[PDB]
């Protein structure tokens, strides 16, 4: 019962997935017994027809009522005031910010398709030694000595000094699961860990949104800029295996075609997984060798063709 | 485009490259440069032949399978080597706007596409007939020259025509 | 008359070896020669020529706007009609005149 | 009241007895003002006509056919229930 | 216009109360402090509000209570000369083609379009300011 | 450069891999590949800003860079690296050069740019329009290094200008036409875009005929 | 509210006519080659930049 | 509806000289003939490069490139099993950046023919590239990569 | 027409190199008056008629279609006269709101005219506003008869 009256909300996969999914049932149950209540009150006044014994008297014209009127508002401030409390501690456990993540993930989002960093692991039980890279991180300001004047401008940058092109907000890693438009970027995870996301996007804004996470983000161009806490953090995954991913923001034109999966598997594949990349090696190829399939078994890299009328 | 002196230069093949369009013209070892005041007259005259101008262009090599060839014309090309007459087959303006990736001779005056890939069918505009494709191969040296003449008469269409 | 005593209608092939550097050297027509003449070699030549074919695009435009006039006033019936049919002439006879004018130049 | 009312005698000459009247065009008598409903109908087949045979020509693409047959079928539309309603004396 | 000032006093007082309350949680408990876009707009919309009802306000108080605003006033207190009323006028229509010339100029970067739409809406609303002042032709 | 097809590949990976593929071949329908393509190309593309193209249509249109000058080199950089093609002219510093591409003749360069480029584009390098949505766009905002790298490789319905059809100094002469005919200013008055009919006959029927109109008004009466 | 007219009613003229020729030039995108307006109604910033 | 399922810009091929040969699970780019020629053709029994990029599609790999020879006798020094989800670039073509400066398997698996047929710019000559997933006939043209115009003679006018 | 002589530039001639048969240029129009009859080359649909040995280019459509816009310009009056039956001699003209059959082919012919002119100036109008050649093209064939029809009508009821 308890899936049919979700309306079609995943079972969640992460502690927070399953608190909000019991906040959203119980929020339906709400606007469910609301609904209700209106509902027969509007066909139950819709059963005062003009009544053919109804003599050349009109009805009882009286309207304002203020002791209803005061009544049904106060109880619309109640129910909204308990389901806000509700809100705000469910809420609470949105981004917990543990300081101690057990995977760190840096979700680099790109027009129409999506990489995957690992910028740090840290696992509690004692493993994975293991760091990001940020060689690669060289900014582009502009503070050439002097521009087209003869003197004087010495312009420095147009934004806090700096250039637009400047990407320096973006982080790259040494294991990068680059997803190509014919490759669907497969995540790797770890079960049972705390995996941290650090969201960035390299052109546009879009939207990061595991659908069975129940939860979404949106990766922005330069979020610290923007005042927008891109990380966020999940603190536990219990069930393995693949989830599709989505994109949830408008992209651009191949916005619908930006899905990935976020494969859930054991510590234990974690550490062949890892081990395996650092070796050279793609993401099927340390799929294929921790025995788990290599392409993304949720979603497949659809026809790059522009439809289906197109002659190939 | 030298002021002058030598304007008609001998060509090769290779000058050319998949997606290129260079215009030509009949030059002949007699029409020398133009130092001499004998030449200069002659080059003067190739220059400003109204049907002379032609334009060469190099079909690339992966859509010459797109190609659609002319009854007496299937020969004409030299490999991936088209030349098609310039003079618009509707008024005889200049058709001199190739465009690449779409393989369509656009002239300027009234806005008639020709399918280059195809026999140069017009395939939009006022145009209504093929534009004259001339004969092309490589003589000794490697130079490209005209195979031969148009088998049809180049310019803008007249009454005593089609025959 | 301004324009004429300065024009040479030929196509007579020349170099032209005049003032304007971006065109030097280059094989033209005595008519396009005399017409950058005019533009650049003649003080206010170019505005003699402008104001010339502004005047032309003038005459075009006020003879369009006259026959309007005429025609949705009704000023063609019964007496004016040969009144009429010679300002159609004209305005034909106007439209072919630019065209060789500005024809003139060899562009 | 800085205006003089106006007064003319226009030389008149078709009586406009079957035609057009004052009551539908209010200035029938000061000139041309009816053009028979046969000239526009014959004028809106035609049209249409044109519209349908500019399909024949030198264009690959088939968008511009749909075009013309869209307007063609307006075209054919409106003078085939302007001619029915006055067949039928203007009705529906 | 006591109630027509009241509204717009009483908007404002819920504005200038959201300004500051947003302003306030927003320097704390924000990522980067003051929002200064939500801030801002708060604090002029504020300012929207409070001249629009300072001005009701200096004429309710400069003004008699009219029939209008008067409870139990008859028809016939408030008949008489109503003002002027603009009859029939083409020039709106040319205002709105001349705006739309200088917002396709705007649109596609074209200057010269711009310039053409700016000069017609100069004399779209010329015309219409001038609609009921054109004097007779003086011949 | 190591570093620099490194940076290359680094941009590349996040901003065109879904256009064509890491390994540059084009994506099938959505990019071609850009193996051959050359620095010359990969330059001119993102310097024009034309290139990381967010839609499929008729042409893609120019927009402001989305990288800078040592990015847009990275990006060369690699494509070079990956494919081997056409480069960039380079002056004797290292950097893209522009002064050095204005060609001394511009009489020649002026007659070559008719014969070739005005086609096309204009006369005086204004733009014109092409079959089915493209356009030629007007070459007053191209830099010498962007026009020699848009004759050098042909960006799209462009004919590709090989060295060996126009030479270095044929290549140079036109972009100093180009930019002269884009900087030179209008002798007798107001230039109307470049277009002479059409700017000429509405400036005419706007600015000449609404003043004798007016001044008709003005002059006669109504009634 | 019993009133003859709007107050302006030149200017609410002017509203109609300004709300049609303006919906028009929005729609009027679609007859463009590229289109009309690809990013979304909202319109978020980065998409929209040139 | 310019912008639609059949768009100019999206279905363009490179504009490069070499062709592009997507059959087979690995897609051939730019593969062309650096065969420079003085004359007419170039003669038989002399050995030209066989340039282009042997692209993997499929991670899971097709790295064999057996065979890849036609009438001209293609072989194929250096020969190696580079293609996995990444590119095997046989030869240098003109412009192309040594990326390494050094000996990497001595060279980068250059494919040279001997001829023993004339062949000439601006035709088109098949190729049959075999790997081991399947064979393709490729037409390969002949391109002068960065090479500049050779001096044509000066014309004496008669 | 000084000021304008001054202010405003008209045929620039000098940026047109001499012509030449090969050179061309995208805009490639005639002055304004000639500017319809130009569009009218250019939208007339590409119909040749190939008789016995014999061609019969799209240029003589346009030939004829000339020769029949100057024939009915020059007749007008005579035909206004024989559909009217008007043989008065009529010395005070008509409001074109009077006359509304005339008022309203009078602006069916303008709008002929301005169609045709901005045919011919589709290139350009296709370059800078945005829009696909061919569908300037063939908004100019179409509206050739849709457009007219319309004005007539138009003009006609806003006569009345
Ligand atoms: C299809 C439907 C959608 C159409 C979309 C286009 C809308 C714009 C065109 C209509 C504007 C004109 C109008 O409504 O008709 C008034 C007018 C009738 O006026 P009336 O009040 O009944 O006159 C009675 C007496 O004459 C005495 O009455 P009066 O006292 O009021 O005086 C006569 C009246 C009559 O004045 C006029 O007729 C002026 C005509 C202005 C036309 C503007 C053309 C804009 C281009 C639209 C393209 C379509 O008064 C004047 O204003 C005379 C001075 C002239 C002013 C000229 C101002 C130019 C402004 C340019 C601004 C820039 C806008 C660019 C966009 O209608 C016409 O006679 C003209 C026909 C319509 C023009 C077609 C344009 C093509
Ligand atoms: C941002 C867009 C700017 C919008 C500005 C217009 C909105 C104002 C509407 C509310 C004002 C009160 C009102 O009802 O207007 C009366 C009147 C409506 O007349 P009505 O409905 O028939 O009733 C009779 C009036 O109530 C009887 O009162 P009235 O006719 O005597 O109206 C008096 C003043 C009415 O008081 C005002 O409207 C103050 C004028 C301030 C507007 C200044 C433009 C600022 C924007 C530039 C930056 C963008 O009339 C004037 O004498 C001065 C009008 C000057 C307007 C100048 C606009 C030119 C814009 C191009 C500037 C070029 C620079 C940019 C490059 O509206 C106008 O005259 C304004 C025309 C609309 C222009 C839209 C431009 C597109
Ligand atoms: C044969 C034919 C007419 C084919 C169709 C092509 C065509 C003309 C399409 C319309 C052009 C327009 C209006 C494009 C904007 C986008 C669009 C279609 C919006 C919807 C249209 C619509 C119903 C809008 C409602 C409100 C409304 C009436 C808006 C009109 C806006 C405009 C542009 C008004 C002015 C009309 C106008 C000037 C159109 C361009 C025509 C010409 C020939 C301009 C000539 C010209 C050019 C081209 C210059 O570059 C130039 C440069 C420097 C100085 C001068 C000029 C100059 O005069
Ligand atoms: C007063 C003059 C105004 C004109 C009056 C006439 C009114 C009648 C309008 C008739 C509309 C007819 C439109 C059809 C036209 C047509 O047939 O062409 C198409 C393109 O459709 C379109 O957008 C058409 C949009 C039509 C919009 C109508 C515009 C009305 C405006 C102009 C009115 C405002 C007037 C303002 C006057 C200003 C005052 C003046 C003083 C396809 O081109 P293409 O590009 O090649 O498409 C390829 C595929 O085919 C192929 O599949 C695929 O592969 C692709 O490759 C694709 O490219
Ligand atoms: C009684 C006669 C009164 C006539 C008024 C005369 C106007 C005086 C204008 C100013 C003085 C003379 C300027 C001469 C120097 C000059 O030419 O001016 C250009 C500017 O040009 C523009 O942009 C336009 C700017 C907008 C203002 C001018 C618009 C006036 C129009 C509206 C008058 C005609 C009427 C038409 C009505 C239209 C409406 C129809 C309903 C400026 O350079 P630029 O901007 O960079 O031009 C680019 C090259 O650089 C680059 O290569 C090149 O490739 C291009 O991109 C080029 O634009
Ligand atoms: C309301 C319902 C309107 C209809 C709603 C559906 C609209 C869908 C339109 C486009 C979708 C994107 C596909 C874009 C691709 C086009 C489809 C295709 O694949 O067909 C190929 C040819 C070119 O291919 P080709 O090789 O060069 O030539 C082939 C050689 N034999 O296009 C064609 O047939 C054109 C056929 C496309 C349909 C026509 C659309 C215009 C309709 C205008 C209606 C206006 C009515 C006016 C009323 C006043
Ligand atoms: C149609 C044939 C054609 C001819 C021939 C041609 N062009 Fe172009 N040109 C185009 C087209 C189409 C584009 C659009 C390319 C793009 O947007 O990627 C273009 C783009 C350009 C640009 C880019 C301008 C900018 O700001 O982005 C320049 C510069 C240029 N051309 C100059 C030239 C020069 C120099 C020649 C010398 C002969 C030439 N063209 C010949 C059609 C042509
Ligand atoms: C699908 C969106 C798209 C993206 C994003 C994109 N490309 Fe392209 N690319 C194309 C298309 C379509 C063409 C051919 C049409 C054109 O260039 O307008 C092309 C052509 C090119 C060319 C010219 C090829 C030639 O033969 O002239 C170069 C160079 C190029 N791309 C490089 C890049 C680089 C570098 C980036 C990243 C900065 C990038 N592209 C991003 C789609 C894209
Ligand atoms: C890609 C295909 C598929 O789409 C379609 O077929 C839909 C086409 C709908 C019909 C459009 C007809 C053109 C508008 C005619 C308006 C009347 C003009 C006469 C009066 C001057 O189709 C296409 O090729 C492109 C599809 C996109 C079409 C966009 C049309 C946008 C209309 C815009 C120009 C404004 C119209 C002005 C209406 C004026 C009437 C109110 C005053
Ligand atoms: C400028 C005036 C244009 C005058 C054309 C004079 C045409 C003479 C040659 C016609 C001919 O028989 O040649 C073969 C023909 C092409 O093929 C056919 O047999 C079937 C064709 C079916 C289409 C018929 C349309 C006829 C329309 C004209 C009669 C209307 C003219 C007005
Ligand atoms: C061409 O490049 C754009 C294609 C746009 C595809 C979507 C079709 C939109 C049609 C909606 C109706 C347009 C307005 C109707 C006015 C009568
Ligand atoms: S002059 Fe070339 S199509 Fe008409
Ligand atoms: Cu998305
Ligand atoms: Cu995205």
């Amino acid at each position: 019962w308890s899936d049919a009256l979700a309306l079609g909300w995943p079972t969640g996969i992460t502690p927070e997935a399953k608190l909000n999914r019991e906040l959203w049932i119980g929020s339906v149950i709400a606007s469910f017994a609301v609904g209700a209540i209106v509902w027969g009150l509007i066909f139950w006044t819709s059963a005062f027809h003009r009544k053919k014994a109804t003599d050349t008297e009109l009805p009882r014209q009286f309207g304002y009522n203020m002791p209803l009127e005061l009544t049904l508002t106060v109880i619309p401030f109640l129910i909204i005031s308990v389901l806000f409390y509700f809100t705000v501690v469910v809420q609470e456990r949105m981004m917990h910010k543990d300081p101690n993540p057990e995977v760190v993930i840096d979700v680099t989002a790109f027009q129409w398709n999506w990489k995957f960093g690992y910028q740090k692991i840290a696992f509690a039980d004692g493993s994975f030694d293991y760091d990001g890279a940020d060689p690669e991180r060289k900014e582009a300001m502009t503070s050439r000595p002097e521009g087209k004047d003869e003197h004087g401008i010495e312009k420095v940058g147009p934004i806090r000094g700096m250039t637009p092109e400047d990407r320096t907000y973006l982080n790259f890693d040494k294991i990068e699961t680059l997803g190509t438009s014919s490759e669907i970027p497969v995540l790797v995870l770890p079960a049972g860990k705390r995996i941290e996301f650090v969201l960035n996007s390299a052109d546009v804004i879009h939207g990061f949104w595991v659908p069975e996470f129940l939860f979404k983000r949106d990766v922005l161009p330069e979020p610290k800029a923007n005042n927008s806490d891109n990380v966020f953090q999940v603190s536990e995954i219990q069930q393995t295996g693949a989830f599709v991913g989505r994109c949830t923001e408008m992209c651009g034109t191949f916005h619908a075609m930006m899905n990935f999966e976020v494969r859930v598997v054991e510590p234990n594949d974690f550490k062949a997984y890892i081990d395996q990349r650092n070796a050279g090696k793609t993401n099927a190829e340390a799929l294929a060798a921790i025995n788990q399939p290599p392409l993304a078994i949720t979603t497949e890299p659809f026809e790059s063709r522009r439809g289906e009328l197109v002659p190939q | 485009g030298r002021p002058g002196e030598s304007p008609f230069v001998k060509m090769r093949p290779e000058d050319i490259d998949a997606g290129g369009m260079e215009t030509v013209f009949p030059w002949r070892e007699s029409d020398g440069d133009g130092t001499t005041v004998e030449s200069e007259h002659k080059l003067t005259e190739i220059a400003m032949g109204v049907r002379n101008p032609v334009m060469l262009i190099r079909i690339k090599p992966a859509d010459m399978h797109r190609v659609i060839k002319r009854k007496g014309q299937e020969s004409f090309n030299f490999g991936e080597l088209f030349a098609y007459t310039k003079v618009c087959s509707h008024l005889g303006c200049p058709s001199s706007l190739y465009e690449q990736q779409t393989y369509r001779i656009l002239c300027p005056c009234h806005q008639s596409q020709f399918d280059a890939l195809e026999f140069a069918k017009p395939i939009f505009g006022p145009a209504a007939r093929a534009l004259a494709q001339l004969p092309i191969t490589i003589d000794e040296d490697g130079y490209l020259v005209a195979n031969g003449d148009f088998v049809e008469p180049v310019g803008p269409a007249f009454w005593e025509r089609k025959s | 008359v301004w324009l004429t005593l300065f024009f040479d209608p030929s196509m007579a092939h020349v170099t032209y070896d005049g003032v304007y550097q971006p065109l030097r050297g280059v094989q033209m027509s005595r008519a396009y020669e005399t017409a950058l003449d005019i533009s650049f070699e003649v003080r206010g030549g170019l505005f003699v020529r402008q104001v010339h074919h502004w005047a032309a695009l003038m005459f075009a435009a006020s003879i369009m706007v006259h026959l309007a006039r005429i025609f949705f006033t009704g000023a063609f019936r019964r007496p004016r009609e040969a009144n009429w049919v010679i300002g159609s002439l004209l305005l034909i006879l106007a439209m072919f005149e630019g065209f060789f004018g500005y024809s003139l130049p060899d562009d | 009241m800085s205006s003089t009312q106006d007064r003319s005698q226009l030389d008149p000459e078709v009586e406009r007895h079957t035609g057009v009247d004052v009551e539908d065009v209010p200035s029938a008598e000061w000139g041309w003002s009816h053009m028979p409903i046969g000239v526009m109908h014959i004028g809106g087949l035609l049209s249409a006509a044109f519209l349908l045979v500019m399909m024949r020509g030198n264009h690959v693409g088939h968008v511009e056919d749909w075009f013309l047959i869209g307007f063609a079928a307006v075209i054919v539309a409106l003078v085939g229930r302007n001619w029915w309603l006055r067949r039928r004396g203007w009705i529906r | 216009m006591h109630i027509e000032a009241r509204l717009f006093e009483i908007l404002t007082a819920f504005f200038a109360l959201a300004a500051v309350v947003y302003a306030v949680l927003t320097a704390m408990f924000a990522t980067g402090g003051v929002e200064w876009a939500g801030t801002t707009a708060l604090v002029l919309t504020t300012g929207l509000t409070l001249i629009t009802g300072t001005f009701f306000r200096f004429v309710a108080r400069r003004l008699d209570t009219r029939p209008e605003d008067y409870e139990d006033a008859e028809i016939s207190d408030g008949a008489g000369e109503l003002g002027f009323f603009a009859p029939h006028s083409w020039w709106p229509i040319l205002i709105s083609l001349s705006f739309s010339t200088a917002a396709v100029g705007a649109a596609l970067w074209l200057p010269w379009l711009i310039a053409a739409g700016v000069a017609f809406v100069i004399t779209s609303v010329c015309g219409l300011v001038f609609e009921y002042y054109w004097g007779p032709e003086k011949h | 450069q190591s570093a620099l097809l490194r940076t290359g590949k680094q941009l590349f990976e996040t901003s065109c891999v879904s256009c064509h593929g890491a390994n540059l071949q084009g994506v099938p329908d959505r990019g071609p590949s850009l193996i051959g393509t050359g620095e010359a190309a990969v330059y001119f593309q993102v310097s024009t800003g034309r290139m990381p193209a967010m839609r499929g249509e008729a042409q893609a249109p120019s927009k402001p860079p989305h990288f800078d000058e040592s990015q847009i080199d990275a990006l060369g950089a690699y494509v070079q690296a990956n494919g081997g093609g056409p480069t960039v002219p380079r002056d004797d510093h290292g950097a893209v050069a522009q002064e050095s591409l204005i060609g001394g003749d511009v009489a020649r360069g002026g007659d070559l740019f008719r014969l070739n480029c005005a086609s096309c584009h204009n006369f005086t390098g204004k733009g014109g329009a092409l079959s089915s949505g493209k356009y030629a766009p007007d070459l007053g905002d191209a830099n010498p290094a962007q026009i020699y790298t848009a004759m050098l490789t042909g960006p799209q319905n462009m004919p590709k200008f090989s060295d060996r059809q126009l030479t270095p100094d044929e290549k140079r002469d036109i972009v100093a036409y180009v930019r002269e005919s884009a900087e030179t200013p209008s002798y007798g008055g107001y230039g109307l875009g470049g277009f002479g009919p059409a700017p000429e006959g509405m400036a005419m029927w706007i600015i000449g005929m609404v003043a004798a109109i007016g001044v008709a008004m003005w002059i006669g009466s109504r009634a | 509210i019993g009133a003859p007219d709007v107050a302006f009613p030149r200017l609410n003229a002017l509203s109609f006519w300004l709300f049609l020729f303006g919906a028009l030039i929005a729609i009027a995108g679609f007859i463009t080659p590229g289109g009309a307006a690809d990013f979304g109604w909202t319109a978020y910033s980065p998409l929209t930049d040139a | 509806c310019s912008a639609g399922q059949i768009s100019q810009t999206t279905t363009q091929e490179p504009a490069v000289n070499g062709v592009n040969a997507q059959a087979g699970q690995v897609s051939l780019r730019n593969v062309h003939l650096r065969a420079p020629q003085q004359t007419d053709y170039v003669e038989p029994g002399t050995t030209v490069e066989l340039l282009f990029v042997a692209a993997n599609d499929s991670t899971e790999s097709n790295k064999l490139k057996s065979i890849t020879s036609d009438v001209g006798e293609v072989t194929l020094t250096g020969d190696s099993t580079v293609p996995a989800d990444g590119v095997l670039i046989v030869g240098e073509p003109d412009g192309q950046i040594q990326a390494v400066e050094n000996a990497e398997a001595a060279d980068a698996v250059t494919a040279e023919v001997e001829l023993t047929k004339p062949i000439t710019n601006g035709l088109l000559y098949d190729f049959t590239f075999t790997f081991e997933d399947g064979e393709t006939t490729v037409a390969v043209p002949i391109s002068a990569g960065e090479q500049p115009r050779r001096p044509v003679p000066p014309a004496g006018p008669g | 027409l000084g000021l304008m002589g001054g202010l405003l530039t008209i045929n620039p001639i000098w940026n047109l190199g001499p012509y030449k048969p090969s050179q061309v240029s995208a805009g490639s129009q005639p002055d304004f008056y000639m500017m319809w009859t130009d569009g009218l080359i250019r939208l007339w649909p590409a119909w040749e008629f190939y008789p016995f040995g014999h061609t019969i280019p799209q240029g003589v459509w346009v030939a004829v279609g000339m020769g029949l816009v100057f024939a009915l310009l020059i007749a007008y009056p005579f035909i206004e006269k024989k559909v009217t039956g008007d043989d008065a001699h009529h010395n005070l003209l008509q409001r074109p709101r009077d006359v509304p059959v005339r008022t309203a082919i009078g602006s069916m012919a303008i709008a002929l005219y301005l169609l045709l002119t901005f045919a011919c100036m589709n290139d350009i109008i296709a370059l800078k506003f945005h829009i696909s050649l061919n569908a300037t093209t063939w908004i100019g064939r179409i509206g050739m008869v849709v457009l007219p029809a319309i004005v007539y009508f138009v003009a006609y009821r806003w006569a009345i």
